[PDB]
């Protein structure tokens, strides 16, 4: 399902950030989105941030208080299943095409690793 | 206060795509995302393009914009029909409010998404 | 014959808008219809769309409620013996490259779910 | 399964001749780099074509019979994704990207069910 | 004897256009017709075009209902025989430079199989 | 709004023809169709036209045209008793409503219709 | 049939001086490339020259008896459809273009011939 | 209507000649015709005139005309008491009215009739 990010904005020095207006834009026709479809966000009181961000390949813009352009922090990417009860910055992290790459290599080393280890128990089993 | 040509260049404005390219790579094998907006911006022709002598004749428009967003090099910017790699004669009066760029048709088509 | 496509167009974070106008410019000339052959069909509320499209091969693009130029959707190159009740985001999507990304979250996906049943076997096993 | 790709010949391909010929050469690695094989499919009248294919990278030809040589229609890479019921003109449009580096790891999955042979082999001993 | 040509012009999303300013030019010294001779044709309700061309060489511009310049569809070649209706699509597509030679190859190839196959039977009757 | 200078162009104009050549070859073969359109233009030399030296002397006019329409590279004006090829220095202000070009007169006789 | 070119020499040929000669080069492709035969004609009073002339391709000169060299006068291509009664100053503008390769494919009318030739040889033994 | 100099031309006029030459030959023997016709003109210098270094030093006068007169490059105009050859930075506002060229004082005596 489209996951929802919920998580508290901080600053580095322990105050909360009210007024910060985040900018999702897709770059995919993906289904129910298309390219360069853009939207805004707003956190409420406390620096909360939390809205259900539909799925597919979308960068992910700041602007704080007052700023003349607009931050870049990543460009997450979504799918069916992936974690609902996420931060943003877990979602970047683990969603972005370095990252998403070489989280495939991982994963892919580890599931050779287990298929050799389980074929050699195998053997020595047999 | 330092001079901010920025309203002067608010008339001449058209809409335009910034694309800037994060290339990627694993074992050697080229893929490339976009980053694509949609930015102000002001068109001018750079160099009057010309036809040069090769073993087969070849042309690249050149354009020049400027904006009030900043543009790296390492960016295309597609008006019309075909992305210009923004390569040469730019400046950055990025303290006076705006920059420019002169700009070179990258014949290969233009990056929508790959 | 001619086909038709109904849909709904969801803004990136889950919420439709219903301003946008979507264009259609003929790629090459063919039956009945000529090259450069412009036509724009604007949303209807809830984000929803219901439009006939004729066959053919046909430049898309689409403009929101605040954009100011068109965006390059992509370009789409319909015929017969495709299926009448198809969405718009689908057609473009069966007829267009399958973006890099959404490509390679899928094979983290599979290599994921293939990576679990190794270790989950390998618990088992053991 | 195997796809079978089938349309009558419009468009950019051309007018739908009688006698139109198309020419397959697939480049399937064969021990060190790889082999070319070539395979000419001829059309039935109105244009028509129909024709199964195999999976993996295809060049495909266009020309006309009694014509001077070929027209270049292009690469493709044939997936285990790719619909099945397609046009030619439709599947000429997902060419083949370099994220095959990527698809060589769809080894997991081989290596799970290489890993779920070997636990299902060893434990009937009992 | 000088060809008509019937069709009903339509927009990618089928609803004809009436105001279609079609613009044809000769640019041979053809009987009864003179290099860069120009003419007009409105298409009238319901978006259908018919007109008597004098044949000859003639190439084809589009005005849609606002336009600066002429889009430019291409060049038709209409001789003694050739089909009386027409719509302009079949028009242009038989009868262009390009296209004409490759008919004409097309053609060729066709009579030489013919002549070949009328050949051997012969023989093998005889 | 972006500035048109059109109507700053009607006063200059000039008729003149426009063509353009699309190549057809057949096992190498060269033929040339022709496309020839009457065209708004304005005329002035653009490089004076010098002599230059070789095994034999050799000149080429130079003119460079504006016009409202559209002139890509490949094409060629006429405008006295010699047609011009649109090499060079020429830069499209399409935005701004009209475009120009250097010319090189081909020393080939106009071609007609071929 | 073959031609025969009669007139008076005039205009940009020179004055009609009743000595002037011309002479013709035929470009006959005998084995491998080609054959040129040369001939030459001369002229009666008033300029005046009357000569047929074979078909394909020739190269015709021109200069007066007693001169220094010949005048390039230039190519024709001779075909079964030029006219018969023409002069030379008008035929010298009927040059030779590279029409030629679509020429050869009027073997076509050839093939058919020799089919029917076929036929009406089979059909005989009853 | 297309400006026309010609009346901006007329003031500073001067008489010259304006010949050209039509070469004959015979058993490649040369022999030059000549044609020579009383024309309006203008003279300024055109480079200004300097010594060259060479085995020998050598200079040549640099002169260009306007006239409303036609000028092709292959012709001469002598003015005080030596022809130049039109070979350089000529231009034709020939639909403005005038044309203009440099010119080069060919060393040989000047070509009354030959």
């Amino acid at each position: 399902m489209s996951i929802q990010v919920t998580g508290i904005i901080e600053g580095p020095l322990g105050t909360p950030s009210p007024g910060i207006t985040i900018r999702v834009v897709s770059k995919i026709s993906y289904r129910n989105t298309y390219r360069l479809s853009t939207e805004d966000y707003v956190t409420t009181t406390g620096g909360a941030y939390d809205f259900q961000l539909n799925e597919g390949f979308h960068k992910i813009l700041i602007r704080y208080r007052g700023a003349s352009s607009f931050t870049k922090l990543g460009d997450v990417s979504v799918s069916d299943q992936t974690p609902s009860p996420i931060t943003l910055i877990n979602l970047l992290e683990s969603s972005s095409p370095k990252a998403l790459v070489v989280k495939l290599q991982e994963l892919a080393d580890e599931a050779s690793e287990s298929a050799q280890s389980a074929s050699d128990d195998a053997d020595q089993v047999t | 206060m330092l001079p901010n040509m920025r309203s002067a260049l608010k008339m001449f404005e058209q809409s335009v795509l910034l694309k800037s390219v994060e290339t990627i790579r694993v074992d050697f094998v080229d893929d490339i995302i976009i980053t694509a907006t949609p930015i102000r911006a002001v068109v001018q022709v750079a160099d009057k393009k010309k036809l040069n002598l090769d073993s087969l004749d070849w042309s690249k428009q050149y354009i020049w914009v400027h904006s009030g967003s900043k543009m790296e090099i390492g960016q295309f910017i597609e008006w019309h029909g075909k992305d210009f790699k923004l390569v040469a004669a730019g400046d950055d009066y990025s303290d006076y409010g705006y920059n420019a760029w002169y700009g070179e048709e990258t014949l290969k088509p233009v990056l929508v998404s790959s």
